[PDB]
């Protein structure tokens, strides 16, 4: 999909484990 | 013309719609933006001036013969035309900027022919016994040979294309080296004396390796590019006004004489994308109907070089097989400029036209010559299946 | 103004013929504005780009495809609310609470009105729904760098496609009724050969979003996972090249640039723990080889192929190979023992042809 | 005030670097810059001088020592405990912050047998004690390892351990790595508040801890950053400091010494953690000059881009020095290692498809390439240091380790691999020589003509030795004599023509000991 001018997805991912992106708790 | 913003118009706006701003210092500073803006915008047209400048002022100093051309620098001629063959391949290049480099490539390109076409080029660099002065020579050339065909791979536009295929026409008949002189031959040396075959390797095996080395760097270059490069040009040859398809033509025909060193391989990509059919089928319905008589002598021209392609396309074994595996007698032979009578008033016409035909035909009856050499010497399985006619 | 006041539609139609394509696509963007649906507002936009402009109408079709594939996955949750529990049911019996009905048809009734930003789309949406794939595009179109998320996200793709290992329930031999959809070996790797190959055609060569090594790394593990505990009339629905052909037929990846993506998986990864996984690995790199020794044309590709590394990992994968086989010939059974014999007489072959492609120089 | 206008103290360290170098009686000179350093820091004391003064004291004080030889090391080995600037280097207040001015002291100190077994007694002597208020947290490596070694199965989290350890567990010393041998103490102030755990360590286990714990972490942040901060350029300082001081060692300390930090080195695998630094920085140096193109904001940014290249390229000399150092006495280790790594190869063909970051012909083409480019600017009056070749010169000095055993090699490698890692020894020796006149227009001369020397000097001792009967060596001889062909004998007449015009023009008595030896060579 790339464009130069997206609006770059500013997000903190670094919290994020495989138990979080699984799970509905 | 060129833009600049009117800084008196955005301060009263910005005084009327004051209302979007926290107090009139914010107002001042996109004021600031733009005063900085309008002063870069005027060093880019100052510096654009001064391109214009220089350009003309070269050019004019070449162009009348004013510095005598023995005394003319090719150690600082090739360093001017090294730099520049750079910016003539950026793509943040104004147009006008390009061309304006593209013009003096072309002229100092031009000058060096017209050196070379009298005097030796490099004599003060074989009056050095330095290996290293030829080999930065070399190093030289080929940074403006690589850096050309990046113009040509790198632009869209047509008219700095077309100037850069005319400064490879250039480079490459700057490179084609002199011919040998001719080789006497001692023809009553019949009888019986033995030692001297051995010692005839040696002086072959060099220069047969100084020739080779430039044109195996030529060819070495081609052949990493090919598929894009004669894929553009071949383009370019049928996508182009008048002009400028003369001169992708005679690209083409400068890059057929050197093929032989790819591999022929540049004539079977054309015949890979059907370019040779194309190029007959464009040339018989375009200048070989009976409308022959109604041609325009701006693309008799466009005639002329199109011909001039398919005889030198004649001129080679595997170009005389792809011109028969397209039918080319056949297939000019069916047009109905052939059944014409010429009289008077038009006979000149018809000789322009019938000429370059009977050039071709004769071209293609060269090659079927060589035979006679079949040695059975067995060994390897080689399985290159080259059609030996 | 008549048209604009009476028909809309054909007025920007009318503008563009008449060239005045910066007010037709003005009326384009007031199309999008006033639409009622996310459709309307993709073609007026869509419009916009067959007329900077430009690339703000490209943006806006870029966000609102993924829109509605966050739409179709939220119905499809709607629609068929047993299986996406029973999917997710299979390991441990926490009902995490299936999503609020109202909030889902919420969440679309507001997302076929106006387009979002991608943040709000990534937040309130598809991190919200468990929607990786979705997830993925935006980290694609935002150009998002966390590697190690991307990876999450990939394994989280792969184990949703790939039906976990059945544990030992009991052969009570009664139970005739229920079709039970019993997913083919086949089933599963073309599901998963789709659900990679369809994302890989809008990311490569993006490395940071289509991460070539990871998901061959870890697509070949989880398929050997998934079969290794499978009877060998089952492991006869495998294709040795299941991944290798698609990445290349559909995905576009050289296997020149396959192979050596092969040999970092097969040197830096797990497969080095167990022989069966060895085995397994190394009998597909030689059939990615197989693959490249049928698409080998020129001189210059038959003198890669006789280089002394490529040359070198053949001989080195033989011999691993064959002292592994041989280390289990009296352990494996006389089909499975045949066919890896016949695959030996394969790899013997191909260090063969990377030989004569080598001594095709002294003639 | 005078340093706010011409400052003495950098004046000094001009005297030092381009006053004295080619002077019949230095050492006097020395001498007395070392009495006039001393009673200046008997009158202010260094704590009182802003430290960029400090560090040119320092710097200066080196120079002293290895511009005046034993005649100072000597007397510093006398009256060092009288020394102000020794003093204040081994000061808590200094080892505590900045250890790099104690261990360039120390670095500069090694001269010979004498000075370098000095060096490495007083390493052993000089402990750093925690005694300052501030509470530094042990290292966290070292923390888990003590957590570990001692069931610490609870945690507070503060780096403290509030919990009721014995006394005679605490009254022994650990091995934190094999051969460091770290103390511990229990502060038992008076108030029955915090039972606070000192560490009493040597400047030689912080020589251990920053080559095996700080410099990991230190590559995982120049692994996340394209500029250094100021502490990334300091550890690289301190770092730069640490491997020349060790490397001085392995050249200098006798027989039992430089085979003790070879097994320190071997059996804690330091050699590997080196070598994986060395291959991370080879590849950054291909970003840091593949972003440059070929308001204050863009001067700012080249001089950071040329400032972190600098520190790599001497990080890696520094690692190239090292190997040389552990090459002079394990020559086979060390050439198996750099194999095995992959930063070497026994074919051409294998280095021509491969191309990789930090191979030493691609180290050669990088400083190649910005020793070049500085050509091209000449608009400018700033004092720009002249292109100089450390890495290369350092490469050079790495091979002559290998080249000097050959006759012991023979029984101790496959000799068909052997001669294919000697060919690509001997071919990048080759490329060095023909290239000579595109090095040589850089000012440095006596440089690159030394390097030349030291290339001539191991290709001659080749040439020497295939004249017996070794067969091994007959193939690299008539490898070396087919080289021999245009340029690489061009380049050689040349510099034999430059040495014939520079012995013409310098029969201003001042001819350098060098000159006389690159033609002796």
């Amino acid at each position: 999909f790339i464009t130069k001018h997206s609006k770059s997805l500013n997000i903190n991912t670094t919290n994020e484990t495989e138990d979080t992106l699984r799970s509905l708790n | 013309t060129s833009q600049l913003l009117d800084i008196i118009k955005i301060r009263e706006v910005l005084k009327n719609d004051f209302n979007r701003f926290s107090n009139e210092f914010e107002i001042e500073r996109e004021l600031e933006e733009c005063c900085l803006i309008n002063s870069s915008i005027q060093l880019y047209n100052s510096k654009l001036k001064a391109l214009d400048g220089w350009k003309s002022f070269i050019n004019i100093s070449l162009a009348q013969n004013t510095i005598e051309i023995d005394t003319l620098d090719e150690s600082l001629l090739l360093s001017l035309l090294q730099r520049i063959v750079i910016d003539f391949s950026n793509e943040r290049n104004p147009i006008e900027s390009t061309l304006s480099i593209g013009y003096t490539i072309l002229t100092i390109l031009f000058t060096l022919k017209l050196k070379k076409d009298s005097y030796q080029l490099f004599i003060n660099s074989s009056l050095t016994t330095n290996s290293t002065d030829s080999n930065v020579i070399e190093q030289k050339m080929k940074s403006i040979f690589e850096g050309l065909l990046q113009t040509v791979l790198k632009s869209p536009h047509q008219a700095i294309r077309g100037i850069s295929y005319t400064c490879l026409i250039q480079y490459l008949d700057l490179s084609a080296t002199t011919p040998t002189t001719p080789s006497l031959s001692p023809l009553s040396t019949s009888i019986n004396n033995v030692v001297e075959m051995n010692n005839k390797s040696k002086n072959k095996n060099n220069q047969d390796k100084e020739q080779g080395y430039g044109n195996l760097n030529i060819g070495l270059i081609i052949s990493k590019i090919e598929d894009k490069f004669i894929r553009i040009l071949s383009s370019d040859c049928n996508s182009f006004s008048r002009g400028w398809r003369i001169t992708a033509i005679s690209c083409m025909q400068s890059i057929l004489s050197i093929d032989n060193l790819c591999g022929h391989r540049s004539l079977m990509f054309l015949q890979n994308k059907g370019f040779i059919i194309n190029m007959i089928n464009d040339t018989c319905s375009k200048y070989l109907s009976d409308n022959w008589e109604n041609i325009d002598p701006k693309d008799l021209h466009v005639y002329k070089s199109q011909m001039s392609l398919l005889l030198k396309i004649s001129q080679q074994m595997d170009g005389v097989h792809l011109l028969m595996n397209n039918n080319v007698i056949g297939s000019f032979v069916k047009s109905p400029f052939l059944n014409y009578i010429p009289t008077d008033k038009i006979f000149g016409k018809f000789i322009e036209i019938l000429l370059p035909i009977l050039q071709l035909f004769a071209s293609l009856c060269c090659y079927c010559n060589n035979t006679s050499k079949n040695n059975g010497n067995i060994n390897n399985n080689n399985n290159v299946g080259g059609t030996v006619l | 103004e008549f048209l604009f006041a009476n028909d809309i539609d054909l007025c920007w139609k009318v503008l563009a013929k008449h060239q005045e394509l910066l007010k037709a696509v003005h009326v384009l963007f007031q199309i999008a504005e006033r639409s009622t649906t996310l459709d309307e507002k993709i073609l007026a936009y869509t419009n916009c780009t067959m007329i900077d402009a430009y690339i703000q109408a490209k943006n806006q079709i870029t966000f609102a495809n993924i829109q509605k594939q966050i739409v179709l996955q939220l119905e499809n949750y709607l629609n068929n609310p047993n299986e996406s529990n029973n999917r997710n049911n299979s390991s441990n019996n926490n009902g995490g609470q299936p999503f609020d009905i109202n909030q889902i048809k919420e969440s679309i009734s507001n997302l076929n009105k106006t387009i979002f930003d991608i943040t709000t789309l990534f937040t309130d949406y598809a991190r919200k729904y468990y929607l990786h794939e979705q997830m993925l595009y935006l980290c694609h179109i935002g150009n998002h760098s966390d590697q190690n998320f991307i990876q999450i996200l990939w394994k989280i793709i792969i184990d949703k496609e790939i039906p976990p290992p059945s544990s030992n329930l009991s052969l009570d031999d009664n139970a005739e009724n229920d079709d039970g959809l019993k997913i083919s070996v086949g089933g599963v790797i073309e599901s998963l050969v789709s659900k990679i190959s369809n994302i890989g055609y809008d990311f490569y060569p993006n490395e940071i979003t289509f991460p070539v090594e990871f998901i061959i790394n870890y697509g070949e593990r989880a398929i050997f996972n998934f079969s290794r505990n499978k009877s060998e009339a089952e492991k006869k629905e495998i294709s040795p090249n299941w991944l290798t052909s698609s990445l290349h037929d559909h995905v576009k990846i050289d296997y020149w640039i396959l192979v050596d993506y092969y040999n970092n998986t097969i040197e830096k990864g797990s497969w080095k723990e167990e022989d069966e996984s060895l085995i397994y690995i190394t009998s597909v790199y030689f059939y990615l080889v197989e693959s490249l020794i049928n698409t080998i044309q020129t001189a210059t590709e038959r003198r890669l192929f006789s280089s002394k590394q490529i040359l070198q990992s053949l001989e080195n994968r033989e011999s691993t190979f064959k002292s592994i086989f041989n280390r289990q010939r009296s352990s494996l059974n006389q089909e499975t023992i045949k066919k890896l014999e016949q695959l030996l007489i394969k790899f013997e072959k191909i260090i063969s042809i990377s030989k004569s492609f080598k001594d095709f120089r002294g003639y | 005030k005078a340093s706010s206008q011409y400052d003495p103290i950098d004046y000094i360290f001009n005297c030092l670097s381009n006053g004295f170098n080619d002077s019949t009686y230095l050492a006097g000179y020395c001498d007395c810059i070392h009495i006039f350093l001393n009673r200046f820091s008997e009158v202010i004391s260094l704590t009182d001088v802003s430290e960029q003064h400090v560090d040119r004291i320092i710097d200066i004080y080196c120079m002293l020592h290895e511009k005046g030889g034993e005649v100072l090391s000597s007397i510093l080995w006398s009256e060092r405990s009288n020394d102000p600037v020794y003093q204040f280097s081994i000061s808590p207040d200094c080892l505590n912050r900045n250890p790099d001015r104690v261990l360039s002291i120390l670095k500069s100190i090694i001269i010979n047998d004498t000075s370098s077994q000095a060096v490495f007694n007083e390493l052993i002597l000089i402990n750093i004690n925690n005694q300052s208020s501030s509470k530094q947290i042990i290292s966290f490596n070292d923390f888990n390892k003590v957590k570990e070694v001692l069931d610490i199965t609870n945690d507070d989290g503060n780096g403290t351990i509030s919990g009721v350890m014995k006394r005679d567990i605490i009254s022994q010393s650990f091995r934190l790595y094999k051969s460091q041998f770290k103390s511990f103490s229990v502060i038992n102030d008076g108030s029955g508040g915090d039972g606070g755990i000192e560490i009493v360590f040597t400047l030689h286990d912080l020589i251990i801890d920053l080559v095996a714990i700080e410099f990991n972490s230190f590559l995982d942040s120049l692994g996340q950053q394209a500029f250094f901060d100021q502490r990334t350029i300091e550890v690289s300082k301190a770092y730069i400091v640490v491997l020349d001081l060790i490397s001085k060692l392995v050249n200098f300390t006798p027989d039992s010494y430089s085979k003790y930090f070879w097994q320190l080195f071997e059996n804690n695998r330091i050699l590997e953690s080196i070598i994986q630094v060395y291959l991370r920085l080879c590849n950054q140096q291909n970003f840091t000059v593949n972003s440059i193109p070929t308001q204050p904001t863009l001067m700012s940014s080249y001089s950071t881009a040329h400032y972190n290249f600098n520190i790599i390229t001497n990080v890696i000399t520094s690692i190239l020095s090292l190997f040389t150092s552990f090459s002079k006495m394990n020559p086979l280790p060390i050439l198996n290692l750099l194999i095995e790594k992959g930063i070497w190869s026994s074919s051409p063909t294998v280095l021509i498809s491969l191309f990789k970051r930090g191979s030493f012909n691609h180290l050669y083409d990088v400083e190649k390439r910005s020793s070049t480019t500085s050509s091209t600017s000449s608009t400018s009056s700033s004092s720009l240091s002249s292109s100089t070749f450390p890495l290369t010169k350092s490469i050079v000095k790495l091979f002559n380790t290998f080249i000097n055993p050959l006759n012991q090699f023979e029984k101790c490698i496959d000799r068909s691999q052997y001669i294919g890692y000697l060919e690509s020894f001997i071919s990048f020796h080759l490329q060095v020589i023909s290239d000579y006149p595109i090095i040589s227009g850089n000012n440095n001369h006596n440089e690159t003509w030394e390097m030349i020397s030291e290339i001539f000097s191991a290709l001659d001792f080749i040439l020497n030795k295939s004249q017996s009967r070794n067969s091994i060596l007959k193939s690299l001889a008539f490898k070396i004599i087919c080289s021999f062909s245009g340029g690489i004998l061009q380049c050689t007449l040349s510099s034999l023509l430059d040495l014939e015009v520079l012995q013409n023009t310098n029969k201003s008595i001042d001819r350098t000991s060098s000159i006389d030896n690159i033609l002796k060579s």
